[PDB]
RNA sequence: UGCGAAGCUAAGUCUGUUGGAUAAUGGCUGAACGCCUCUUAAGCCAGAAACCAUGCUGAUUAAACAAUACUAUCUUUUUUGUUUGCUAAUGUAAAAGAGAAAUUAUAUAUGUACCGGUACAUAAAUAAUCCUAUCACCUUUUUCGUGAGCUGAGCUGUGAGCUAGGCAAUAGUUCUUUAACAACAAAAAAGAGCACAAACUGUAGACGACUUU
RNA sequence: CCUUCGAUGUCGGCUCUUCCUAUCAUUGGGACGCAGAAGUCUCAAAGUGUCGGAUUGUUCACCCGCUAAUAGGGAACGUGA
RNA sequence: UUGGAUAAGGUGCCUAAAUAUUCGCUCAUGAGAUCCCAUAAAAGGUGUUGGUUCAUAUGAACUAGCCCUGAAAAUGGAUGGCGCUAAAGCGGA
RNA sequence: UUGUUUUCACUUUCUCCCCGCACUAAUGUGGGGAAAACUGGCUUUAUUUCUUCAAUUAUUUUUUUUGCUGAGGA
């Protein structure tokens, strides 16, 4: 256990940042960045002509010395993601009924049907400003995108858990909505 | 302790520590008016304090709940009951001390413009580790059935606007009173001038 | 030890204490809620015991065994001696509850309404509402401006007129009826035209909606447990009578719990009846209002032989689902859902 | 203006007691601006006046004073023990007392 | 024998709601440990007849309170006092300068100007501060502000001053420094209806109470 | 054998109320040697409900049925002014 | 009886005296809290820290403080109560 | 069956240089070397009031402000 713990980030050349009250204000290409991190003890060193962010924790004992690691990889991935959109790789899955999609209202209020033949209404949402839309290459694929790591990630997270059935063995009943890989624009 | 009455802003104050300080003041004989009791903080998770209040709620006289412990879900009443638990309310002197206390949510009419004092020995920022969990008495009361939290907030924002405007007037009054001091000074005789300067006035 | 055979408790604990109601009218605890999107209209009405009868109908619920075949139903036809709107009350929200800012009275107040403020009207000087109705319009404009600026709930003080009914009572019944709608700035105009006249129902009361009834049940004085809570009668061999509860509690707690049925007052209770859907609109004078084009006879709301223990009905009619609590001549309050 | 003060304010706490046991010979008194034992020691020889008012006259006056003096400090938070000619009545707990500047 | 109004009565008819956080589970990120990794790391969501509300019943369960309507000779200043059961009349849980209006964040906030962002100031023992106290009296030279009466403005009064003058305190060493607030009584000056009972009712009822005329 | 022998009315049933959960059914779940059914193990949960009878003084029991289930208990072996 | 000073025990309020100083540990969706004393075990623990042991700043195996599971009962309920987490808890000084 | 001695490795720096050449938390840093030694210690000189002369113990002499008590009557 020791006193100064910090990482020297390498700020991407395609962004421009600033700091105030543990509220970092950044501008990339797609837009501007801020977030509330007031749950953690965090200080910042910053440069702009010479650049690089340093998020520093003082007297960080190891239980919370991993808050830093989280944010240090997280924000470093944040600017990269907002520059180059983060693209996971999800396949709509079906063993018997090829999935019915009624995508009403411009990527907002997505619908799911043809999943065990209930023929009822179901709809799970996502984040605003994040797209999870059909890939014209294959009908069984919906490409996700976005600018934030969490933006591209909850929009792939909230979906696997939305239309689950009852009284079927997953070892043989292989129904699901899969998410496999991550790529970029 | 030696004032006619002390008005205490309960925002950001830990419930038990605040109650102990208030109870000792009341027992010594100082009248206390506690305002904004819905912003009192309690250490421990909101779910923890929720469980504690449900344990309190399931508690009642089986024969006749009318006689049972009244639960008093308003945050001001919660602070009042906590204070009462820290003084001998069964005695005459303890009852007088209990009645010498007033508790409010928000700031009612005769507390817009008297000074609100703060007990730093009970402030969350000085009594709780930043990485540790705390709750808010207004939220806890709303979870256990107070349902007046939003109205208190909307009244509080109007109070904030009124206070903002009147403080903005007061600072202009104060800086004008300061700039008239400047040439009230150099027109004063040197022997008084020197005394005022060297004694920091 | 445990009971050998379980059975649900006698009576409901949600209607305690089973004591006499403090009033005769049916008071409303809660009015229907309001929303921002919705437009501004009326909220409730009132009247006297009007009649809860059948009316022949036909199901259309897909998959019933009756459906196309004729059915008989049960609902109520309601009474409206036109209520007179005489006052306005403004309420504003506070952490201590919803509190009156002020009430404004109409420039001219009836005598039936004035009679309610007295216990011996015949011997009085009839001085009530004599110098408070000649105030200038300036105070009205100076405080109704505050009403919209500070108050969030608006109610109209209305009163019945028993002189249009066979009641012996001459005092009017007084109540307040909320007003519902959306945004406050659309209420100032709408609360400025109907502030003196009497109340025609058809403005809001419309087919295919739900309303509720509230009143005071009949009185039966003191009655035993067998009638108050419907407890099991004891066997005929019982020594000191059989119309009682055998065990009124275990040894411990060494007290009688409040859940034990006991002798006491039954009836003359305060009750609200829910889920009554309104169905039809009608009048008092018109002749083709109650019957239909399938029957085309001649008759209306009018009764026959005289209403036993009531008299004759000469006011408006409608149609609403349900049946109603209370005795004859009892004031009944009609709320919406 | 008028009515010069030249005395320090105090409040009569209870007697010199333990838990569930009292010694009415000494009464605890808290002084206005003292919060430490070292500062409380500054007032030792000083006389203490408990000035109260009665419902009716006793010498043509409605005011009676009983006299005492601070004997020692109590605790380390600026509370003193005072000994009076007669024991302070418990109805006077929380009342105002004068720590006079003499001797 | 019968119905058996109505009453009472079921063995009949009528009626018997939607909102919040919410366990396991699944996840976002991602360390410890190069990298994997629901967190025996940190921060964020999906989600039950249970819970709390909503709704309903009481509310002398709060010795609770509000608005309204009418009425009761009634209400404001001054002086002296409150040192047959009665017919003048006083009580303090706390006066001694009881002095003090931003809001907020605690790993910094607050202002001002621009479009939460920018820039600049302010703040960081912060009440360890600031504000208010004694210059009596009278006389004279006058100065600047607020109210009565008067037509942005003249006069009087008031508050604060400036110049100059001469004028007071004394009770023997302290026994509380009789100094606050509120009330009351007397004397002066000014202005300013109803309920119970009774009869009736029976929507009520052991009696009270309740509903009525 | 600690209290009660200048007396605490000693079985069962009937009636009535409340409480516990070690949950029988109902609610929402996880697992299965789980295709579906029907079930078995298990989690959060005590809100609601847990019956009609033949024999026997019986508790206990055992049959006939219905049910969705006919779960286990406490309250001075709850309850004899 | 009058003063002084203490024992046992305490000093957040109830309750007289420390929201004392100083160093660590602990977060509990049933934390813990003074002999007698008012219950708790076997079995599971890569959080902390000092460890101890061996393998070429590099892995495990143990070990032990606190915390958690194990840990279910009947009127409503008791570290004595309130409450307490930069402790008012645990182990010292 | 021990004493005894010898061997090297250490410390001050805002010293400086070079490499990463800014990679520093800084008005520098990670690595390799030169510097004197403004650090320091050592031996002296007259002084301890320019500035320390402490802490503990033993042995002594006082001092500030004050609470309570006054038996007796030779």
């Amino acid at each position: 256990k020791t006193i100064v713990s910090t990482q020297k980030v390498l700020i991407p050349e395609g962004v421009k940042v600033a700091i105030n009250a543990r509220k970092v204000t950044v501008s990339g290409k797609y837009g501007t960045l801020r977030r509330s991190f007031r749950h953690l003890p965090i200080d910042i060193r910053l440069n702009k002509l010479k650049k690089y962010i340093k998020v520093v924790m003082w007297f960080g004992v190891p239980d919370s010395l991993a808050c830093i690691r989280t944010v240090c990889t997280h924000l470093k991935n944040m600017f990269t993601g907002v520059t180059k959109k983060f693209l996971y790789k999800m396949r709509l899955v079906h063993a018997h009924f090829p999935i019915n999609s009624n995508i009403v209202d411009n990527n907002t209020r997505i619908e799911i049907r043809n999943y065990l033949g209930e023929k009822s209404v179901r709809f799970v949402k996502a984040l605003p400003g994040v797209v999870i839309e059909k890939s014209p290459n294959v009908k069984d694929e919906i490409y996700v995108s976005g600018a934030d790591i969490e933006n591209v990630s909850l929009t792939a997270a909230l979906i696997h858990q939305s239309v689950l059935c009852r009284n079927k063995d997953i070892r043989k009943f292989l129904d699901g909505i899969y998410v496999s890989e991550v790529t970029t624009v | 302790m030696y004032k006619k009455e002390y008005v205490i802003d309960c925002k950001g104050h830990l419930l038990g520590r605040l109650a102990s300080l208030i109870a000792k003041e009341l027992l010594n004989g100082q009248r206390i008016v506690a305002v904004r009791c819905e912003d009192i903080n309690i250490s421990g998770s909101l779910y923890r304090n929720k469980l504690k209040y449900q344990e309190f709620l399931r508690l009642r006289t089986n024969t006749n709940p009318k006689k049972g412990p009244l639960h008093l879900r308003e945050p001001s009443k919660i602070l009042w009951r906590c204070v009462r638990g820290m003084l001998p309310h069964k005695t005459y002197k303890g009852q007088l001390a209990l009645k010498k206390l007033k508790v409010c949510v928000g700031m009612p009419y005769p507390y817009d413009k008297k000074k609100k004092y703060v007990l730093p020995s009970a402030l969350r920022a000085f009594r709780l580790k930043k990485h540790r969990r705390y709750c808010r008495l207004g939220t806890l009361s709303s979870r256990v059935g107070w349902n007046y939290d939003t109205l208190v907030k909307k009244n509080e924002v109007l109070r904030k606007q009124v206070s903002k405007a009147y403080y903005k007037k007061k600072v202009n009054n104060l800086n004008e009173k300061k700039e008239i001091k400047t040439e009230a000074l150099n027109l004063i005789n040197p022997e008084q001038r020197q005394v005022l300067e060297n004694f920091g006035y | 030890s445990h009971r050998k055979f379980e059975r649900p408790r006698h009576g409901s604990l949600g209607f305690l204490p089973r004591k006499r109601c403090k009033r005769l009218r049916g008071k409303i605890r809660s009015f229907p809620k309001d929303d921002k999107e919705k437009p501004p209209h009326f909220t409730a009405f009132m009247g006297y015991k009007a009649g809860m009868t059948h009316i022949v109908r036909e199901v259309d619920k897909p998959g019933s065994k009756l459906h196309k075949k004729e059915i008989v139903e049960a609902c109520t036809i309601i009474e409206c001696a036109p209520m007179v709107v005489v006052g306005i009350v403004g309420y504003r929200e506070t952490p201590k509850g919803l509190r009156i800012l002020s009430t404004v009275w109409a420039n001219h107040v009836s005598d039936e309404f004035r009679r309610r403020y007295y216990k011996n009207w015949y011997k009085s000087e009839k001085k009530a509402f004599t110098k408070s109705l000649n105030v200038p319009e300036a105070t009205k404009n100076c405080l109704l401006k505050r009403i919209e600026k500070y108050c969030t709930v608006l109610r109209a003080i209305c009163h019945t007129q028993p002189s249009k009914t066979p009641l012996r009572m001459k005092k009017a019944h007084i109540m307040e009826v909320q007003i519902n709608g959306g945004s406050m700035k659309e209420k100032l105009e709408f609360v400025k035209e109907m502030l003196e006249k009497n109340l025609p129902v058809s403005t809001v009361f419309n087919p295919n909606e739900m309303i509720d009834v509230i009143s005071v049940t009949k009185g039966h004085g003191t009655k035993g447990v067998v009638s108050r809570y419907g407890v099991k009668r004891l066997p005929r061999k019982t020594h000191r009578g059989l119309r009682k509860v055998a065990c009124i509690g275990a040894w411990h707690p060494a007290r009688v719990q409040f859940q034990i049925p006991r002798h006491g007052q039954k009836g003359y209770f305060h009750r609200t009846e829910r889920n009554k859907k309104i169905y039809r609109i009608g009048l008092k004078t018109d002749k083709n209002s109650a019957s239909t084009d399938a029957d085309i006879t001649e008759k209306k709301i009018t009764p026959m032989g005289g209403f036993p223990h009531y008299g004759v009905v000469n006011e408006d009619f409608l149609l609403l689902k349900g049946c109603v609590a209370g005795t004859k001549k009892r004031p009944i309050t009609l709320r919406k859902n | 203006l008028q009515a010069v003060r030249l005395y320090e304010k105090g409040v009569i706490l209870g007697y010199k007691r333990s838990q569930r046991n009292q010694d009415p010979n000494f009464t605890l008194i808290s002084i206005k601006n003292v919060n430490t034992k070292k500062h409380a020691q500054f007032y030792v020889g000083k006389r203490v006046a408990y000035v109260y008012r009665t419902t009716k006259h006793h010498d043509g006056v409605k005011i009676k004073c009983i006299w005492g003096k601070v004997c020692r400090t109590h605790g380390n938070s600026g509370v003193i023990r005072a000994k009076f000619k007669t024991h302070i009545p418990p109805k006077a707990f929380g009342d105002r007392v004068r720590i006079l500047m003499y001797p």
